[PDB]
């Protein structure tokens, strides 16, 4: 259970390589008992460990104009609302009530849906930089 | 100056609304063409089968609700688009 | 405020009932659109061939049964949906 | 309690016959839906071109033979199917 013994086991199992054992012990300590660790090919000549805390999934923004911090090319929202729509969003008409309510509230909105069609995407992106609502999809 | 014949009325539609019930701006196919207009000219009246003519109920200056169909014609008068339409297509008068 | 012309009547359909002769709720295509409504405004009356007018039978405040069709039009007034349709589409009046 | 307008009549369709001219029982699409009914309410009268009304020939309590078509509409009153149809759709009255 100690991290020293974990490092020793990882060192022995890797043909007596101390760095591998230290890296694996550190990764196990950081991730925890209930997490997962993965090994993949790198680019440089040294090993690196990247630990992701919280939830993250491999889907990006649906339109470049949603970016509000162009320095890093990323969309950052503070205290957002999350709309989880288990359906195809194609028409903006179904979204007027929630959009009006969010605009009244004054907090940003993030829409996670099956997909967004051009009409709704265009309406949302037009509303983004106009200063009415802050929306990403 | 233009005036219609018989029971025809000339109307001009109002501009399509952008913001609807809030700051959300509608762009694209959602922003449908307005079905309200301003009457500019009024015909003398519809000719009855007997031969006499009765005046049209709509008067100049009113705001009317109508339906777009095959009977509504759009003409580019004096660099200002207006509609020539029959009185039967006028559904109601606002206020 | 809007007033119809001639033999047209303005109604608003009642809300679709969910419960159906018991606790079973209906959601989706099974719960069809209501076929009853409330008259808000009544037109002046149909124009006869000679020229004289006759008042409509429906009076403001009644509940009507009507057939949906291509002639019935829906217009958004005061952020509320209403139906503008002719008096020939009224089938009967309840009570 | 509903009363039809103009020349419309409300009828209730008679139950389809299963035992046909002897012991043979009919089930499925062979048993066509009945084309006889019972008149419940009668409209005031059809409006002529001049303006006067003509009372309908069918009287409440009669049994009628009608042609089902696009003009006959089915609607629900007191959780029972009844037919709203024009008096022109009634072919003949039995007895």
């Amino acid at each position: 259970s100690d991290s020293k013994a974990i490092a020793q086991v990882g060192t022995i199992s890797a043909n007596s390589d101390e760095t591998v054992g230290k890296l694996i012990a550190e990764a196990m300590d950081k991730v925890g008992k209930e997490g997962v660790i993965t090994v993949e090919d790198g680019t440089g000549l040294q090993d690196e460990l990247d630990v992701v805390e919280g939830m993250q999934f491999d889907r990006g923004y649906l339109s470049p104009y949603f970016i509000n911090k162009p320095e890093t090319g990323a969309v950052e929202l503070e205290s957002p609302f999350i709309l989880l729509a288990d359906k195809k969003i194609s028409n903006i008409r179904e979204m007027l009530p929630v959009l009006e309510a969010v605009a009244k509230a004054g907090k940003p909105l993030l829409i996670i849906a099956e997909d967004v069609e051009g009409e709704a995407l265009a309406t949302l992106v037009v509303n983004t930089m106009r200063g009415i609502v802050k929306v990403a999809a | 100056n233009i005036r219609p014949l018989h029971d025809r009325v000339i109307v001009k539609r109002k501009e399509v609304e952008t913001k609807s019930a809030g700051g959300i701006v509608l762009t694209g196919s959602a922003a449908a063409k307005s079905t309200r207009g301003e009457v500019l000219a009024v015909g003398n009246g519809r000719i009855l089968e007997n031969g006499e003519v009765k005046p049209l109920d709509v008067k100049v200056g009113d705001i009317v609700i109508f339906n777009d169909g095959y009977g509504v014609k759009s003409e580019k008068i004096d660099n200002e688009e207006v509609l020539i339409m029959s009185e039967s297509d006028i559904l109601a008068i606002v206020e």
